[PDB]
Formats: structure tokens, sequence, C-alpha cells
RNA sequence: GGGGCGGUAGCUCAGCCUGGGAGAGCACCGGACUGAAGAUCCGGGUGUCGGGGGUUCAAAUCCCCCCCGCCCCACCA
RNA sequence: AGGGGGAACGCGGGGAAUUGAAACAUCUUAGUACCCGCAGGAAAAGAAAGCAAAAGCGAUGCCGUGAGUAGGGGCGAC
RNA sequence: GGGGACCCUGAGUACCGUCGGUUGGAUAUCCGGCGGGAAGCUGGGAGGCAUCGGCUCCCAACCCUAAAUACGUCCCGAGA
RNA sequence: GGUUGCACCGUCCGUCUUGAAACACGGGGCAGGGAGUUCGCGGCCGUGGCGAGGUUAAGGGGGUUAAGCCCCGUAGCCGCAGGGAAACCGACAUGCCCGCAGCCGGGCCGGUGAGGGGCGGGGUGCGAAAGCGCCCGGAGUCACGGCCGCGAGA
RNA sequence: CAGUUCGCUCCCGUGACCCCGGGCUAGGGGUGAAAGGCCAAUCGAGGCCGGAGAUAGCUGGUUCCCGCCGAAUCAUCCCGCAGGAUGGCCUCCCCGGAGGUAGGCGGUGGGGUAGAGCACUGAUUGGAGGUGCAGGGGGCGAAAGCCCCCGGCCUCCUGUCAAACUCCGAACCCACCGCCGCCGUAGAUGGGGGGAGUAGGGUGGCGGUGUAAGCCGUCCACCGAGAGGGGAACAACCCAG
RNA sequence: CACAGGUCCCAGCUAGCCCGAAAGGGUUUGUACUGGGGCCGACGCCUGCCCAGUGCCGGUAUGUGAAGCCCGGGUACAACCGGGUGAAGCACCGGUAAACGGCGGGGGUAACUAUAACCCUCUUAAGGUAGCGAAAUUCCUUGUCGGUUAAAUGCCGACCU
RNA sequence: GAGGCGUCGAAGCCCGGCCUCCGGGUCGGGUGGAGCCGUCCAUGAGACACCGCCCACUCCCCGCUGUGUGGCUAACCCCCGAAAGGGGGGACAGCGGUAGGUGGGCAGUUUGGCUGGGGCGGCACGCCUCCGAAAAGGUAUCGGAGGCGCCCUAAGGUCGGCUCAGGCGGGUCAGGAAUCCGCCGUAGAGUGCAAGGGCAAAAGCCGGCCUGACUGGACCCGUAACAGAGGCGGGUCCAGCCCCGAAAGGGUGGCCUAGCGAACCCCUGUGCCUCCCCGGUGGGGGCCAGGGAUGACAGAAAAGCUACCCUGGGGAUAACAGAGUCGUCUCGGGCGAGAGCCCAUAUCGACCCCGAGGCUUGCUACCUCGCUGUCGGCUCUUCCCAUCCUGGCCCUGCAGCAGGGGCCAAGGGUGGGGGUGUUCACCCAUUAAAGGGGAACGUGAGCUGGGUUUAGACCGUCGUGAGACAGGUCGGAUGCUA
């Protein structure tokens, strides 16, 4: 659940192992923005396919760890593959 | 689901539910042609009839205009009294004047709801209404109800009270006398009861005793909703 | 995951904009009192006041990072 | 100066559902069936605030082609 | 045929806002209802998002229109 | 050929069913009626034409009583280059080794071996890099018939 | 006799009575003294025509002969189970091409079922001898006191036997190589394409469950789709294709 | 089933309620002695208790609450983004059962022969009250006891958990 | 910024309004008539020295703007009327457009599969392990045992040193433990967690260092044996970057096997590609990779009733009966513990063991769903004996009278009443005795139709409700000419 605040691992960016700094992956909003949203313009009586939300759980205990790890060398984030499944992460200190 | 219920037939004019319009022979009206002012009008009562409609006493009045219409009767009226119409009219039993000529405290009837239409409250047998305060911006009147209504001084009224009562409901006695009353009327009798109607028919009950639904209902219900105690603020009368 | 409100002395909290060592009652303990039954007095303190840091002249609450409870909302980016 | 009729066709409105999706509601059936008004021997469109291969063209129908192509759609069937 | 000041030269329109219907019509179809609301060819519109610029074409808010295209009542001719 | 005796054998028919002579279902008897059709598209196949090209549709001219056949029309489609989301880039008219058919030489064997199989190199995409994907040493196009799917009332 | 009849019996017979003629109320609507009853031999929602040859995983049925090859009723998924699709499998065609190994033997590999046993992991039956000890009884009492004793708690040579135990373990199955056999160039061995079908039964062996019959695995001659002779007859028992 | 009788409910008429696509229409030639809707079913005696839940109704400080409108950011314009304003509605408060409905469990304990009048406890708001009952629905069961009957799984009477 | 302001008239004296934490400041009248200050710098933070803009609570004129409310009528509208006009109300409202709330009033639908028929219950519906599994492999059941949908950032990585529960004796303590000393000890220890297998210079133990639980692209197998079959998992490579180690060499997380998820859609990280005559900008679209659900788990969007029902089918499947079956039931035989004063058998008879029958109950799903109509009674008849009586016989704890027990035997007989719909069962008095069982649970093309029992109804229980009942109850067609 624990780990590094700080810690030295892979950057592809430099091509060389050094410490990346560790916070969430922060996501959008909705209601401009894409084209998905401009298909929730046929909810206008759109009541049986893909505008009505298809209502329906059952919606999981889990969510998978997603967790920015951000370059000090030039300050671009990565996002990566992971598998560490949490439902109690706490970041701390190192 | 279900259909139309009782109340909605009626509306539409189904022919169980519509009033005989030809043994009837009722309606009162000052005569509002000449408004509520003028003094130019005085008639002679010219019977005490039966109303067949309204299965009520009746006064038929003889205007001098030579026109024939019903005046709705007072108490102690015999045939050959002067009814007058205008302000030049005295205060008299049975005499009709505007409610501003008209002093606080005596009884009075056949008020008229808005000026010159010759009556839209109390026109019922034997009901009266009395007059309790009175101002020149607007004359309160004690309604059949006991609700205070305010009216504007130049709408006519007569003064006395009604005649006959205890003859507008009386005992039953049985089904024949009962069934009698309800061809003078329009009343939908023999009707049974909700709780072994159907779920179909009526919302509630069902083929055994249950009710479906409680009585008292939403009113702000559709429509076909109105059953049981409709718009009731509160029920019963024991815990 | 977003918003708001309450977690304070053993308990429930007041002040939180009204800032400091600073609160209040009620349990509980001690004392009158009583043949008994019964009622009523008189004392005592337990939280810089949920945690950790900063601005401030002396801030619990302001700022920055939050644990716990509750109400209204939220998977595939 | 008119009603009304006329074999279908034409113009303008109103406008389903069984069915398909192995069920079912968007979607599909279909702008179909069905209903109302109305004209003719064709009807209607029709002499440019058009096209847009930026180049070339200058009223309008229809047939062949462009093509099951662009695009739509439980991105599922269609 | 050439000479000066070029002429409101068509309004609830153009266009925008809200909601639908409809179509392949996708940000960019077409039309309707409700609300707002221009300009004067010196101007405006269009070329499949918005706006501003270049370039090109083109004038809505007036009307009609022959000929080539649909039918099957009818007549004749014909049959893997 | 009609009918019949003897010896021997022999529990209909069709359907349903794991099993039907059936106490499973259906039939009185005879005659007539009585059920795999058309269109589009896709995938196969056979035949036939032409060939790195092939094939014309609509139409009018033409011919004929009409019409078909005959000629014009190449609009347009497909193949001759593929990879890639697109930007955009772009290849072997076979160099090496086996071996069937066949040919040749010897007396089953030893060559030569198209087709074919097995390598190498190349084109493109992803890619720091490496590693994989697809493609590459000229055959298609149209016609006829038939087989089958799916869409249609099928 | 009658798509509601006949006889007898019964209820009502001045009444909320019966009865005629005209008119009125129409389909999720009426009408109903309330049965989901009734609304023209049709009502838990009338008839008619159009949409329309609605749809079915569901029943029935689908017509001339002959020749050749000749099944599967298993496997995965599915709002799927009395249904499809994709294999395995069946047939027809085409392509490449020389071995193939169902058979049997030896060599080189794999193994714990029958059987068998105490050597473990293991559950436990029984008496001895220890008196090593937690303790319920007694004694020099100081009620198990130093010390011995008796339910007894657990050693020890012994004592019952073990799908999920083993100090062990056949017959037998199967991989591979060589040989031999047989098969093959009228094309085996393998590949691609087109067209399908996709309820099982059954004796025995080895089983698992369940008193059993029945159910379900596995291999199987066979019936299914295969006659004939024998078993009195007797789908699958025998002989025989 | 109807029924006379009983109860509860709403509405001042430019009403309540309801019909109609619209134009309009019923109740209504009506006016609270009216007429509309449920619930119960002559007469006699009565109708206990509970609003915790569900329904209805009134109110609502505080909280929340859409679009329109407004302000700030964005955009050369527009999309867009942020905040306030945020009604009915909801949380919230009260009332209301002849509105729907609900009306209970265990131990211990009395001379004694029994049993438990008696006392503890708790879910959830209340804990069955006038009555009646081995019911037309006392399970078990053909209870038990009696009447009638030589004999009665019946009927009727009684006890009645 | 340590100084600035004034004789246009200032402190400092005298009062008025004044607020307050009575700290001290503001302020109108006047006497006046020319200073008061800060410096020193006390003060956490410094100057009404002077000059600027400001932050608290708050108040007021003026300019702009909403809403709320009251008056007006000019729109507009409701009332009356034959009109004319009056009556009432009034920008409320009526009407058009739009948004939220409510909304079985109405309509279209759905509510799964598995299964000893259905349904409860359970789920063996996804996945892991031993055994079942027949000594290679595949291998089923609502077959046994029993688990996973997480936990740990050390419970990871690497290297060096080192080897264990447990027992034995000695010390310490209340025995004992941690802890100490020696001896024994091939694995019984430990490895997070089911189970199994693996392992002792280790994967167990310790110390130090370290964060590869890394990026990218393959390969292979399981998944799904052979043999099709997605997703997903692991192992194994190489390339790149690190880590540790003396290096060799190891590390694609936790000794291995459970701890996971499509199509689509969205978002993140990073760069570029692209967006309709053309550019700039805004805003879009896209390639890749990572993360996010379907748990009914190769993935619909979902609650009930039908005895008012309808249709297609099905004997693949329940009710009646039969067949099969025989646990259950009925009955028998063998052995003889035991009491009967004594004496097992005059009589009674346990424990246990073995058969027979089809008569109770149940199992079977074979036969029928284009029907093989149920039970009881009635009437009418056949057969069987393990025989109630009559006949003939034997014993006795047989005195007689009268019992008890045993053997042969279906020829004949074996009744009437009271309750229950009742087969059966209970009861009365008679009788020589008032026997049982099979025959479509004999007997409905013979009767009856009382009971099971449909469409009507009430009550109790339960349910929001429709509605249900092996609860009670009333009433509810018996066709046909052989």
């Amino acid at each position: 659940m624990k780990y590094p605040k700080q810690i030295r691992t892979y950057c592809p960016f430099c091509k060389k192992h050094t410490i990346h700094k560790v916070e969430r992956v922060k996501k959008r909003p909705r209601s401009e923005l894409s084209a998905g949203q401009r298909r929730f313009r046929r909810i206008l009586k759109g009541y049986g396919g893909f505008p009505r939300p298809k209502p329906e759980g059952r919606e999981k205990p889990v969510k998978k760890l997603d967790l920015r790890f951000r370059c000090t060398e030039c300050g671009k984030a990565h996002t990566r593959g992971r598998g560490f499944r949490v439902k109690k992460f706490e970041l701390v200190e190192g | 689901m279900g259909k139309s219920l009782i109340q909605q037939r009626r509306g539409k004019g189904s022919p169980t539910f519509k009033s005989p319009s030809h043994r009837f022979r009722g309606a009162v009206k000052y005569i509002p042609l000449n408004y509520t002012q003028e003094k130019t009008l005085r008639g002679v009562v010219e019977e005490i009839m039966h109303d067949p409609g309204r299965t009520a006493p009746v006064a038929r009045v003889k205007f001098e205009n030579g026109i024939e219409k019903l005046i709705i009767a007072p108490e102690g009226l015999l045939v050959g009294q002067e009814i007058y119409i205008g302000p030049d009219a005295p205060i008299a039993v049975g005499n009709t004047l505007p409610l501003a000529k008209i002093p606080e405290g005596t009884y009075v009837y056949n008020i008229e709801g808005i000026p010159g239409d010759g009556g839209k409250y109390v026109r019922a047998g034997g009901t009266y209404a009395l007059v309790v305060s009175r101002e020149p911006d607007k004359v309160i009147v004690q309604l059949p109800s006991g609700e205070l209504k305010a009216f504007n001084p130049m709408c006519r009224a007569t003064i006395g009270v009604v005649a006959g009562g205890g003859r507008l409901e009386k005992p039953l006695v049985k089904a024949g006398k009962a069934y009698y009353k309800y061809k003078a009327r329009n009343k939908f009798w023999p009707t049974p009861r909700g709780v072994k109607m159907n779920a179909v028919n009526h919302p509630f009950g069902g083929k055994e005793h249950h009710p479906g639904k409680p009585t008292t209902t939403s009113r702000r219900a559709p429509p076909g909703r109105k059953v049981g105690h409709i718009a009731a603020r509160r029920t019963g009368r024991r815990k």
C-alpha cells in the first residue's frame, strides 16, 4: 500500500533510471467536449439505445492503482502498466 | 387496465347520468334587462306553485312589463302580494331591493353573485342567508355554510326567509320512496361498494374483502384517481 | 472522486465571522441531611480546546495537509 | 361562375402496428398501410443570393453511371 | 451609342437564441413553432465547424412557363 | 393367364420413436387437385472467348412490317503495386539448395530439372534500439450453365 | 321434437311490477341492484377489411428409377437446454508427394491401479511392564506430605486395519528408435475448397453414487442404418456380414 | 349484491369535480335543506388502544433546489468554465386510524394437589379493550364432559389456552 | 519618510453632540494668539512628524438595476343581455413557448438458466487444490474434503555467513517461555492465506545493501489435451535502462498452482498526423499505451398474478392405473438370552442372522398428454389361502366346565344397525363365525355423483397489491340408436 514519495525507477524520456515524484492521475469532467458527448444529443427521445445509460452496476469492489510518476529532469508525466489493486492506498514519505 | 369511471361518465353527457330537462320548469331571475337600478318594475304574486324540477315551493310573479317569471317564494306569502324592484321599493318581506337600502340584522335570500344576473347564490327551498355586516365598500353576508362572503352593494336581494324546509330533506323510509326522489333529481343509485368490485372496475378492492390503496387520495393526482376521501385534510374521529 | 455540516473535559457540546493560559451543564467522587421513608443544598477538576504544520503580537477556529461520522451527487480515463 | 364524378398516375397534409434485432425500448418495419383536401392530360419542378475536381460550368425533369462509395446506426441489426 | 449625383434595389425576411420533426446529413440536411432582430448593391449572400483575412462565384425576402420523363380505361398485334 | 390344394415361410402401409405388428399417430373406397419458385448479392465449380489486358452499359443512328441477330457507343468497372490511422513512401522479367512430372546418359542408378518446395535480399508500418506484421521474381477480365448461403412471403 | 325442448314441482302475481311503440348512450368506450356479466348464436376488452403469405427454436406433409462412397448422435460457447454456430466426424473435387506404423518384438523412456504392509503422513480397538507426569482416590496425614500407591495423562517389545497412507508394487497402458510384418506412387502421408447432418441405445469388463431398479464416467463387440440360420418366440446372446 | 339507517370527506358558483382535438360541453330549468366521492349495511346495545411505518393535509426557520436573469473568466466572435440569484419539490415540524394498518415475547414465583393471582425483562408506536369462541375457521383430534340415540368421526349444549 | 504644518489664524484653557474594550479619538461655539511634535526609539509589530493607497464591523446623500407590494385602466378577460350598454376584475389572469417537480391516470415490455416433473432450499452459473480417475493423456454427476476474488512495499530484489521443529540432561523461572550450555535430531520446521508438491552450503534463519512489483517486442503453454475456441495468465528469450555482487551470475514481485473481464464508449501520458477553395487562431477528429463495468462471471436494460384464461407441442415430464422395483410394509424360518416356584419351548420370548409375498408407503420415468375418466357406496360375479366357523386330528402348567398352543382343509357359510363422503377405523346387540387379499386402488358405453374438484361467495392466515391455501365452508352437466 505504502510507496515512497520519491523513488528511483526507469524513465523512457531521458532513457535512464532516475528519481520520479508521485501524485494521482487526475481525470476530466464532461459536458463539452468530445465525440461521445455529441452522441448524447440523440437522448431527445433516445430511450433504449446508447444514450439512455443502459441502467446496470454491478459495479465492482476494487479498482486498480493508477499513479502518475512524474520526471524531475523534464517535468513530463508518465502512466504505465501496473496491476496493484488497492482499496486503501496511502502515499507516505520517502 | 380500467376504464372510465362513474364521475367520468357524467361529464360525457351520458343519458343515465343526465338530468331530464322537460319535466323541469325552474329558474329564477329578477329580470336583468333593466339593470339593478331603475324603479320601473313591479309585479303581483300570481300564484304559489310547485316547481316540479326543484321539488320545492315557488311563486309566480306577473310583471308590469307583462312578463311571467318565477321568484323564489318567501314564508308567509299569500297571493295578491306586491313585489317591487328598484331602490325605490320599501323594505318589506318579499320585496326586492339593492343591499345598500337593506339594513343589517334582517334575513335575506336570492342574492346576486355578480350585479345584474338575477341571483347566483341562495336559491334553495327553505334556506336563507343572514345579513351580518354592511359597509358601503363591501357588504358581508353570512351563507348557509357559515362562511362570510363579500359582495358589492349594487347587487339585488329580497327580504324574508324562503318557504318550506323539513321537506327537502326528510326520512327516505324505504327503497321505493327513495327511488322517487332520484327521478326528481339525478344521482346514480343504487351504487355498490368498491371494496368487492374488482381492481379492474375500481382501484380499491379485489373479489375478497380488503382495500387496495388508502381512501384519502392526493390532490395533485390526475383524473380517474379521485375515489375514497377526495381532497381530505383529515379523516376519522376516534383513536 | 466533488460540495456542505458536526466531531472538544468521562459524555453531549458553547465561543468558531465574536482570536490568547480561557468555556457550560450533566454523569461521576467528596460533604450536609435522615430512625426510616423523602426532598434539597454546599466543594472538585479532567480539552489552547480531533491531528499536524505556517501567517498573526498573544489564533483552538484564518491558510496549507487532513482522519472519523452524516446528507446530496460519481467506473472503462 | 361553383358543388359532384372520373381506370390509375401527380401535388400538399395527417400518419400506425404485427415484423427485424433470435428476447426487448433507440433503431428497424416506413415516410409503408390507412385517412383528408386538390389539379391536369402529364403533373410538378424550372431560368440562379446555384456548382466549387479553385478549374471548368451557367433553367428544369428522367434514364444509365458515380456506389452499396462518403455518412448515419445498442457502432448492433441495419 | 456617352455625360454628373449610382438607385431601400421586395422584412418580422436574412440571421441568431430555445425546442422538435426529418433526412445519408455527419459541428456541416431541410422545415416548423416560440423569443430577438439587420443592411442598401457604396451592400449582402455562398464555396460542408466558429471567427477574422485572401481568393471566386452569385443577388433571397414577386410570378408563369413549351419540350424530353408517370398511367393502363381502350384498340390492335404476339406467345419456351 | 384365372382359380385352388399341399409343403415351407410370412405380426400391414407411412410417420413418430432408442425400440412400432402395436393398446403411439393417420387412413371407408376410387378418381381428379395437391407442395423446391423468382430476383439481388456473396462464396464455389464446370465450360468457352480473349489476354497484360478484358468488358462495354444507357442511347440514337441503322436494319426489319415490328424485332432479334448484325455495326457504332469504352460513359464506367476491374486487373497491371502494395503497406499505413493518414501524412506519405514504394519491390527480385529468380542469385543459392532440393525434388515430382518429363527429358537425357549408363546398367534401378546419375545428371538436367518447368510447375513446386526450402533460403537469401528487397518495399512499407511500429520503432531511442532491437524485434515482429503485411507485401514482393506479370494474370486477369467477361460470358454461359450449375451447386449453395443470406436477404426477401422464399 | 328442440343449436336450450317436455312434464311435474317451485317463486312472483298493485308492485323498487310487467309490457308496446318512438328516441337516446358504441369498443380500453358504454351499460352494469357488480357476475369481469353483457353490448346481434363472437367479450378477461365485438364483427369487417386492409397491413399480410405476421412469426415459430413448434406438429403434419413434400411426388420418377438406377449406380458409388457412406455417418455422427461427441466437443466449446450462448438469457442457452425440445435451439444455433464452430470443430471432431461424412462425402465430392483439387493440389503437393514417399513413405505410413493401426500390428508384433527388442532397445531407450513414463507410472502406484490389483495386490501387499507397518517404514511416514494417519486415524484408532486392546491387555501387559514402566510408575516419567497434569490429578480424581489412600496411607507413616502434614488426604495424593518428602514416598509409594489406584480412574488416569503418554512411552515401550507388542495389538485392529487404512479411496484422499506407504518400506513396496504387477498384469497392463503409452512415448520413441531399429527391425520384421503389412500397406502405398491407379497417390498412401498431408493441405486447401464446396455441400451436409449436430435426441442415441446397448452386453460385457473396470468402475462412482444410490437397498435396488435408476442415473452417470470410461472402453467395447454390436443395434441404431445390417439381412440370413440358431437361442420356443424374444433390437442388440450365438453363428454370419 | 341492493337496501332503509350510520359515518367520514371537499367546495362560495368567474366554485369543486369531470367530459372535449378544438370550438365547446355535463353536473345545472342545481346553489350548501346543494351535489360530488368513498366506507359500512334496518331496529337494540356499543365501537377500546396506538401516527413508530405507509398515505393525506397544513406549515416550514434552516438546508438544498432547475431553466430564465446577472456577474467574473474564456473566445478578435461563439462553444466553454466558475459563482450568486435558486420556485414548486424534498429533508424538517405538527396534526390525522368509522385512512391503510398494528394490537407482543421469555424466564422466576403462592399454602399445596395443581396451576401461577404475583414480580422481573425487552422489540417497534401501542400490547387485545366491550365481546365472542374447541368457531362455519383448537393445529394435534374422532379434545373433554354431557344432551338425544340400544349404538351418533354428526348436530346441539358446556368448558374453552 | 525623523521631520513637517500654520499667522489665511494653532495649540492650551471653557462647554455642547459623541462613541467606547470609561483605551482614547472625533467633532460644532468661543477665550486665545504662536505652537504642539519625534528624535531618544521603549515597542513582537511605529508614528495624527508629514505623504499615499488600503483592510474590520458599519452608516449615509446622489447615479444604475432587479424583484415584492399597493393604486390606475388603455390592452386583455369573465358575468348579464336580442343588441345597445351595464356589471366585475385588471396587466393578476386568460392564451402561446419553455424548464423542474409530480404523474400505473394510460401504454409498450420484462421478471433468466441449472434441477431426479414444477417449486421451495441450494448453485456444484467465473476460478484454485487432493481424491473420485480404471499405474500414460482426455474423463461425468445437486460426487467427498475445502477454498479464491485479497494481503504484504516487505511478506520484494541480491549477496555473504548460517541450518530446523521436537526430544534429553544441566542452569534460570511458579512449572514454562523468551533466554543459556551440551548431546540427539534428514526435514516432522518454515515458505502470508485452501490443498498438494518442492526444498537444508535452500525457497528455511540472520546481517547489510537495494527497490526490476522496470520499459519494449517476441516466443510458448494453459485457457480450450488430441481438435476448432476470444479475452486473460504465467513461464521463457533477446533489446534498453538500472540494482546488487569480487566476478561468474541473478532479478520480466511474493517457491509453484487461486486473487480476473469482450464488443463499444470515455479519460490519461506523450509526440505527431488530420479538419471539405485558402491561411491564422479557437475548437474538434485520430494512431498507441495505460486505467474504468458487465460477479447470471465469451458480457440483454428488468418485479409479480392467472382456478377468467388462450394456442402450439410434449408421455423427452407430473396426477390415476399397470409394468419394473421391494428400502418401507406384511408374513415365515433358523439360533435360544431370559420368566414361567423349580423346569428355555404348557405358555411367553429379546439380541442377531436368512428367506417368501406384492396387500401399505416410496423409488423408477418404461407405457398414455390427436383422453387408458378419480375415490367411496350400490349392484353382479370369478379366483386365491398365510383358514374366522363347520368336519377330521395332536399337546398341555389338559380334573370337569373352559381355555392356550400346533396340524389338515376353500366344499359351504361368514349378517344387521349408529357416526364419517369414507376404502380403513370406532361402537351396540345378536351369531356356530359375524376371515382377509387380487380382479382397470374389480365393477361410471350398469346406477349414484356424497368426496378429490373448475368458472360464484364468505371467514382465518399472509401479502402494498393483484392474488394464494393437503385451512374451514355453501352451491356448482355424467354423452352414445351395438
